[PDB]
């Protein structure tokens, strides 16, 4: 009964819909780069 | 300042000791530059040039000038509200070219550190002069630095201007062979050099082999304590720069692992720290797992060896079946240990867990049984508070009754309680052990799993009774001296309504949390020092709940609403307190975080933001969220805090008037301001928060456009000067305006500032390849034309071409992120991306950098599309692209053969496009023949 509350649902209304890495980020780009963008796309 | 230095000067003209002459000088200058001298700005600064002259000329003489230099600090120090920032430069510069020498330089550090000040505060006068001054400095302090202390200190304090400003090489290769020759104490040059490595445009070309000599020279002779630190940055940055020579790295990791080894209470921390930088190092670099289980083969360090290496690898990744088996056997045979050092064990518990819930990585075998084993018999002597989590942890990963059992009698802690309830929940006992354990969405989640049975109301009615009781007996000493009695009862009334439906809120307590709120705004009317402790305690309660949460959630905040007399009253109160407070970079967030009482303010405005964010009593609240922007628009330093506070955080009716002034009043500070501070991150926050809803039938469009404008006006003015954290807002800015709206709003010139941006993106070179990214999503769900798609080609292949007409290198590079941008506008279009295809096969000749990331597109090709679909789009895209050759031989021709060469065919399988190509070109034997050698049997 409990792993339907368990459920991973979506987020509240818009007050919240919304919601080193720059070393990382830099490094990213261009084959980590290139992969993310068509991992996004 | 005028009459008291005219005066100061007619009385010292003999420089005789220049002492009272000063005293008098600097009794006097309070009052004719307080009231009026000569425009006392003007007046002090031609003061200090005179003074500068005048200090020349007695020194034009060791003690005499070291005399005057102390009463000149002094005039400064008494002085301390200064002027003309270039005035004092130059005097600093001339300080500096003066510099006996070794004395003078240790006398005049304060003078330095004091000027260093000045700059970090009013960076923003544009010197762009630092860096001079800065080489000059450790040029003079680089062959016997000038001191041991000192120098260590001005090289920090000259990097770090240098860093908030905006050749090395040669600086680093002293500092290295200084570091090889001698030891290697003042950690402060080796933080200089990460700082230099880590500026920007890091590509590790020339600076990886200056990073080994330092590692090596740093590994043979070495005497410091601090020096660990960054010799762990620069083994994370090489790590990085490598995967993100090879034997010179890996040999200089097996070194640093020896060493570690061999080094192997604030020694079992110190050993911690040490692991966790050289396994997490060794990990980011790499056959590993041989060395690893040596090093757990071959007792306190060998101990500490053994939790690095178990949580490093669990951490790390999931590695062989070998390795998998022996860590298993291992951590069987260590089940039987002593349990000294609960810590270390709680650790290697945490880490066999996780390997146990990563398990998908070998066949799976039996083994499971000694993993059941080993953790029943850990459950069976599990009587502790940390192991006893580490245990439901391990036992939640290998599910991923006894042990129904054992929760149950466990829950009759706070949170390893929930957690081990939660995990299993992945009868009549159980409703006691949830009694038991009865008597920010984990308590909804809690509440839900509880109330899943539908029965035992009872049980729960009685709970809720008995904390009323309890409540109402701890109100007599809430009420009056307990201070977090009443956010304890908040929190109870909170999680009571968590779990129309008026019943339940009028029957708990109905009242507890209007209570606490009215103490609480007598308390701050009060202003007492417990007085002022408990409102800091309850902004603190308030703070912590501001979140919206679920239907739950709506349902608090509709009884909150109802009930909300009080919660209005201790606004108001708390919106008084604030005004009474006000009436009274990153330096300026600091200055405003270190006085407790802001910090209470910004809290109060914090909580008063998140109320008036979940509004937007309860219904008049409304009312008094408009006239708060009366208020706002009303209310240096702090109060300019405060109003970037309050800005940073239906509505737009008012907001197309109140934001319209804000964002008017926000540029007059913005005036000074203007320096690149982190403040245009905030900035960007509050545009986009108050761009939700724009573009109105109203006369505050005009406003609207008003404000983009002066916007357009600032980005202009970065893109002529600015660094590159104005890279990320002006990507922003170019997204918000092109997901705006339609040609009434891109009406701005839209094309022109993405050409804008994708040259200053291949300018600086920051992050580019996100930002392109961002502008080609943005450009794709926009197009709806066919031909805005077409003049992004364009513009892409013109910014391309610029590009790509030493700087070898960088140019390559650069070519990488446009060919990236083109692959990725061309993986979102549908026909310009067939478009970008054929101009990049035309153009293969030179876009060898294309040719060899062909891999990689088809790589993407095939994740998109089937392999059968896409040779079939690769086989249209050459015909097309034949076709645009031959409107516009031998041309086609090379174009056939890149394309044969980029696929993997002959001169051959395209009898289709050959006959076309025949029917269109001869209608010539020359293909014919040309076929026939190809291929026999073509006539």
């Amino acid at each position: 009964p409990e792993i339907v509350v368990e459920l991973l649902m979506t987020l509240h209304e818009p007050a919240n819909s919304s919601a080193l890495c720059d070393f990382s980020g830099d490094l990213d780009p261009p084959p980590h780069f290139p992969s993310h963008v068509i991992k996004a796309t | 300042n005028d009459l008291l230095i005219c005066c100061r000067q007619l009385e010292h003209d003999r420089a005789t000791e220049r002492k009272k002459e000063v005293e008098k000088f600097k009794r006097l200058i309070r009052d004719p530059e307080t009231i009026k001298h000569l425009d006392r700005h003007s007046d002090s600064k031609q003061g200090k040039y005179l003074n500068w002259d005048a200090v020349f000329r007695f020194l034009q003489k060791k003690m005499q000038e070291i005399s005057s230099l102390v009463k000149y600090f002094i005039k400064c120090a008494n002085r301390r509200a200064p002027r003309l920032k270039c005035q004092e430069l130059l005097n600093y510069i001339m300080d500096t070219v003066k510099d006996g020498a070794i004395y003078g330089a240790d006398c005049s550090n304060i003078l330095l550190k004091d000027i260093l000040s000045v700059r970090k505060y009013w960076c923003e006068i544009s010197q762009q002069q630092w860096l001079e001054l800065f080489s000059v400095y450790f040029r003079l302090y680089l062959k016997p630095s000038q001191d041991v202390h000192r120098v260590l200190v001005a090289r920090i304090i000259h990097a770090v201007t240098k860093g908030c400003c905006s050749n090395s090489k040669f600086l680093d290769f002293f500092s290295k062979a200084i570091q090889c020759a001698r030891q290697e104490k003042s950690s402060s040059g080796l933080n200089h050099i990460l700082a230099a490595l880590t500026i920007f445009l890091k590509t590790l070309a020339v600076n990886f082999r200056i990073r080994v000599c330092e590692l090596g020279d740093e590994i043979l002779p070495t005497l410091l304590y601090i020096w660990t630190q960054h010799r762990l940055n620069d083994s994370l940055k090489e790590v990085i720069i490598e995967l993100f020579s090879t034997k010179w790295r890996s040999i200089l990791y097996n070194l640093y692992d020896l060493l570690v080894n061999e080094i192997s209470f604030r020694n079992i921390a110190v050993k911690e720290n040490l692991i966790e930088l050289m396994a997490d190092i060794c990990h980011q670099v790499f056959p590993w797992l041989q060395i690893a289980t040596q090093l757990i083969s071959k007792l306190s360090p060998l101990l500490m060896i053994l939790s690095q290496l178990l949580p490093q690898q669990r951490h790390g990744e999931r590695t062989p079946y070998v390795l998998r088996c022996l860590t298993e056997v291992a951590l069987c045979q260590d089940k039987r240990s002593n349990l000294e050092s609960s810590q270390k064990s709680d650790l290697l518990k945490l880490w066999n867990k996780i390997w146990c819930i990563t398990f998908r990585g070998i066949s799976s075998e039996q083994i499971q049984a000694e993993n059941f084993g080993l953790l029943g018999a850990i459950i069976q002597g599990s009587l502790v508070e940390v192991d006893r989590e580490f245990w439901k942890l391990f036992t939640g990963s290998a599910c991923r009754a006894v042990c129904c059992l054992t929760l149950a009698l466990t829950t009759s802690v706070k949170m390893g309680i929930e957690q081990n309830m939660c995990e299993v929940n992945r009868i009549m006992k159980w409703l006691l052990f949830y009694q038991l354990e009865g008597d920010f969405p984990h308590l909804v989640l809690e509440k839900i799993l509880v109330s899943l049975t539908m029965k035992n109301c009872k049980a729960a009615m009685n709970f809720f009774q008995s904390v009323p009781e309890c409540e109402h007996h701890q109100k007599d000493k809430e009420e009056l001296s307990f201070s977090e009695v009443e956010e304890l009862f908040l929190q109870t009334t909170f999680d009571k309504m968590d779990f129309f439906s008026v019943h339940q809120n009028l029957k708990e307590s109905l009242d507890r949390c209007l209570l606490g709120l009215s103490e609480q705004l007598l308390n701050n009317y009060s202003s007492e020092i417990t007085n002022s402790e408990t409102l800091v305690r309850c902004s603190r309660l308030l703070v912590g709940v501001l979140g919206c949460y679920c239907y739950m959630g709506v349902i608090a905040e509709e009884e909150a609403y109802k009930s909300e007399l009080f919660q209005k009253a201790k606004s108001l109160m708390q919106c008084a307190g604030e005004s009474i407070t006000l009436f009274k970079f990153d330096r300026g967030e600091v200055e405003s975080m270190e006085d407790d009482t802001n910090g209470n303010l910004m809290e109060v405005e914090d909580q008063s933001s998140m109320n008036l964010f979940n509004d937007y009593p309860g219904e008049s609240q409304s009312t008094i969220g408009a006239i708060n922007p009366l208020a706002e628009e009303y209310l240096a330093a702090d109060i300019r805090r405060k109003l970037l506070m309050l800005i940073d955080s239906p509505t737009k009716s008012l907001h197309l008037h109140m934001y319209l002034m804000l964002l008017k009043e926000l540029p007059g500070e913005e005036y000074p301001l203007p320096m690149e501070d982190v403040l245009e991150l905030l900035k960007p926050l509050s545009n986009v928060c108050s761009l939700y809803r724009r573009d109105q039938d109203v006369c505050k469009t005009i406003l609207n456009h008003v404000l983009h404008v002066v916007k357009n006006l600032g980005q202009s003015n970065m893109d002529s000067e600015n660094t590159r954290d104005a890279q990320g807002q002006f990507l922003t800015v170019i997204g918000a305006f092109w997901h705006l709206t339609k040609e009434r709003k891109y009406i701005f010139s839209v094309r022109m500032a993405l050409v804008n941006c994708l040259k200053t993106l291949l300018e600086a070179d920051p992050y580019s390849k996100w930002a392109i990214l961002n502008v080609m999503g943005k450009d794709f769900p926009v197009n709806e034309v066919f031909t805005q798609f077409l003049a992004d080609n364009h513009h892409q292949v013109r910014m391309l071409a610029a590009e790509s007409i030493g700087d070898s290198s960088r140019l390559l590079k650069a070519l990488p992120l446009k060919l990236q941008q083109t692959a990725f506008e061309n993986a979102y279009l549908k026909a310009q991306e067939g478009m970008r295809e054929m101009s990049h096969s035309a153009e293969n000749p030179e876009t060898l950098d294309e040719i060899y990331n062909r891999k990689s597109v088809l790589l993407t090709l095939i994740a998109v599309v089937l392999s059968c679909s896409p040779i079939c789009e690769k086989q249209a895209l050459f015909a097309l692209c034949k076709s645009v050759k031959e409107n516009g031989h031998l041309v086609k021709k090379v174009l056939e053969k890149v394309s044969e060469t980029f696929g993997y065919r002959r001169l051959e399988d395209f009898m289709a496009s050959h006959l076309d190509y025949l029917v269109l070109e001869w209608l010539f034997i020359l293909l014919n023949y040309t076929n026939i050698e190809d291929f026999y049997r073509s006539c």
